[PDB]
DNA sequence: ATCGTCAGCTGTGCAGTA
RNA sequence: AUACUGCACAGCUGACGAU
């Protein structure tokens, strides 16, 4: 029951730090189109580029990009840094999502 | 792609090599790897006076033979061949009267309607275990006693009217000189009706009258007579080894955690020694895993047992744990053994939270032996569809377990995988073929469900008889 | 090379978008008839699913 | 002071004997 | 607690970020 996976080419990274997970839960209510697909560790904002064209500007605000490859990142061998490439895996599979729904809270599903 | 393995059923060893690998038929071919020197085994029966004259007309039943269940499946339900001439154990089970006692109702009224849920247990555990010390202080000490529970005595220590009652029991009766049995006055007769715990609705379910002859009275041969009735079959050319189980228990309030271990090894003539600790090593915590010191101390003990009985020391010191090696436990394990001066050595962590899963087309899980190498992890099934059986025997798709080294074993993977595949049939407490764990961890987590309830200062033996 | 693990389970709500308070037995119930034949083309079904 | 992610470990109860 | 398998639920441990 495995599932190879092939990722994207280019990783946008930010140096945004005034944006705590409330202020980016504030901020993804009144956002208008709905993406998903960031994280916030402090500091950094580790997403899969689409900075200034989907109403994100507003936390990117246009900011240094730093244009990394992937290629890097996943040989990256660090627990904490692979958490958080998994958690990016996570929100990005919550994508292609919204039309089938589920992942209520605690199950983990996707009903 | 990776490298799948199938592997072969492993075969046990009877009493004068006889081979084969199913313990019912191997037992009615050839009888037990140890054989009694006596002719009969004494049992004593504790309880009123309903039990004891269910308990009699039971063995008096059976002594002279059940017949099978079913015909679709023939090796599956064997019949019990009888307990006479034709017996599987080739000894006899005779219950000699004035060593059975007798609890009167009021006695048990006192157990009845009274409050608390920890004052009633009391009464009844320390009223069973001194009626068992005056019989034991006497002339007429069985063998091996039957507990047999009545029915009115389930609903005040067990069923809705919180310590666990076989725990304080069997901690009260470490201090004997015959081991105990518990049976639950439904395997004794099929007439009565036992509850559930929360929903009264329902009620319990047995196995079979000839399903519970195969497994009791195997317990009650290996209780009573203390010899083991089989063994796993050694092969040609192998190194020597010592198998040593850990696990971890929590406490009944608290919550802080210990350690237990299991220390099995091969025996010089046709045996096998399976016996637990004389310790606990304090509650350093309340995370799993465990520290260096208490890792020098059961390797140092686990090799002084070896020393003690075959006048050396042994070439494998096969490891086996139910959580990842730290780097701490590592460090004190490999110190202990570099300082004893061994060279072989496994270390291995059984994982069974995984979730990666063999998928077949058709009406029939995998077989149960297939290895799979996730590049340095191993996959096993031990459950599954087997040809002898002729079915599956289970209910959904079986559980695999994850096997994996933790990078200074001396043996490769597919070979480790075997040695488990090869310890998991070896379990004198059923008779069945379909067990998954290997028996270094179940020991280990019956040696500690017992071992909860053990007092602060008091004694302990590492007899495995007073565990299971 | 980064791999993805699907282990087919299923989800009761009373009708539409809503919990149900006896969500629990239900799973053990329907589990329990379950062969081991449908797991698998459950499993190829959610790769359909997920390469279409 | 608890809230989010990632990998885990133990207890306490049922159903079903294929 | 004659037995094993399968499932479910509940707890509480470590690594990371701030209020
Ligand atoms: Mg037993």
């Amino acid at each position: 029951n495995m599932l190879p996976l092939t990722l994207p080419n280019e990783m946008y990274i930010a140096s945004t730090t005034y944006e705590p997970r409330k202020a980016i839960a504030v901020i993804l209510n009144g956002d208008g189109p709905k993406r998903f697909d960031w994280v916030i560790n402090g500091g950094t904002f580790w997403s899969f580029h689409d900075p200034r064209t989907s109403a994100c500007s507003e936390i990117v605000d246009i900011d240094q990009v730093e244009a990394i490859n992937t290629k890097e990142l996943a040989l990256h061998d660090d627990i904490d840094e692979q958490n958080r490439f998994s958690h990016l895996l996570r929100q990005t599979l919550r994508y292609q999502t919204d039309s089938d729904l589920g992942w209520d809270k605690d199950h983990k599903a996707l009903y | 792609t990776f490298e799948t393995r199938i592997f072969d059923e492993p075969e046990l060893e009877f009493g004068d090599h006889h081979h084969h690998q199913d313990p019912r038929l191997g037992l009615s071919e050839a009888g037990p790897l140890q054989t009694f020197l006596g002719d009969v085994i004494k049992i004593g029966v504790v309880g009123n006076s309903k039990t004891i004259e269910d308990t009699r007309k039971f063995i008096e039943t059976v002594s002279s033979g059940v017949e099978g269940k079913g015909e679709k499946h023939p090796n599956m339900h064997p019949p019990f061949p009888g307990l006479g001439n034709q017996s599987p154990y080739r000894c006899r089970f005779e219950i000699e009267d004035g060593a059975t006692a007798a609890l009167t109702k009021s006695k048990l009224d006192k157990i009845g309607k009274e409050p608390d849920h920890y004052r009633a247990v009391e009464m009844a555990v320390d009223e069973i275990i001194g009626e068992l010390q005056a019989m034991d202080d006497g002339g007429s000490r069985p063998d091996v006693a039957i507990i047999a529970l009545p029915v009115k005595l389930l609903e005040r220590v067990w069923n809705a009217k919180a310590p666990n009652f076989r725990g304080m029991l069997k901690a009260k009766a470490m201090g004997l000189s015959f081991p105990i049995q518990i049976v639950w006055e439904d395997v004794i007769d099929d007439k009565v009706t036992i509850p559930q715990k929360v929903k009264e609705s329902s009620s319990r379910k047995i196995q079979d009258i000839a399903g519970r002859t195969w497994n009791l009275m195997t317990s009650l041969y290996y209780k009573g007579s203390g010899r083991i009735p089989w063994r796993r079959m050694p092969l040609e050319g192998e190194f020597s080894a010592c198998y040593v189980g850990i696990s971890f228990y929590r406490e009944a309030d608290g919550q802080q955690l210990f350690t237990s271990a299991a220390q099995m090894f091969d025996e010089r003539g046709r045996g096998f020694v399976l016996k637990g600790r004389r310790a606990r090593t304090e509650s350093r915590g309340r995370h799993p895993y465990m520290a260096r010191e208490d890792a020098k101390k059961i390797i140092e003990d686990v090799l002084a047992a070896y020393k003690l009985h075959h006048k050396t020391l042994p070439a494998r010191v096969f490891i086996l744990k139910t959580s990842r090696f730290k780097d701490e436990e590592a460090d004190g394990i490999i110190a202990a053994l570099d300082e004893a001066g061994t060279e072989l050595r496994d270390l291995v962590w059984v994982q069974e939270s995984y979730t990666a899963r063999i998928l077949r087309d058709g009406n029939y899980p995998v077989l149960r032996g297939t290895f799979v190498d996730l590049h340095g992890k191993g996959l096993l099934y031990t459950s599954g569809s087997m040809p002898y059986y002729g079915t599956y025997p289970g209910k959904y798709d079986p559980n695999p377990l994850l096997l994996c080294p933790h990078h200074t074993s001396e043996s490769t993977v597919a070979q480790l995988a075997e040695e488990i595949f090869s310890l998991t049939k070896v379990n004198w407490n059923s008779t069945q073929m379909n067990q998954r764990l290997p028996i270094p961890i179940r020991a280990a987590r019956k040696v500690g469900e017992v071992l909860k309830y053990v007092g602060e200062g008091e004694v302990i033996s590492a007899d495995y008889r007073k565990y299971i | 090379q980064w791999y993805l693990i699907i282990t087919p389970t299923y989800y009761y709500t009373t009708n539409g978008y809503a919990p149900h308070q006896f969500a629990a037995p239900l799973l053990a119930g329907k589990k329990r008839l379950d062969k081991s034949a449908a797991l698998r083309g459950q499993v190829i079904m959610w790769h359909r699913f997920l390469t279409q």
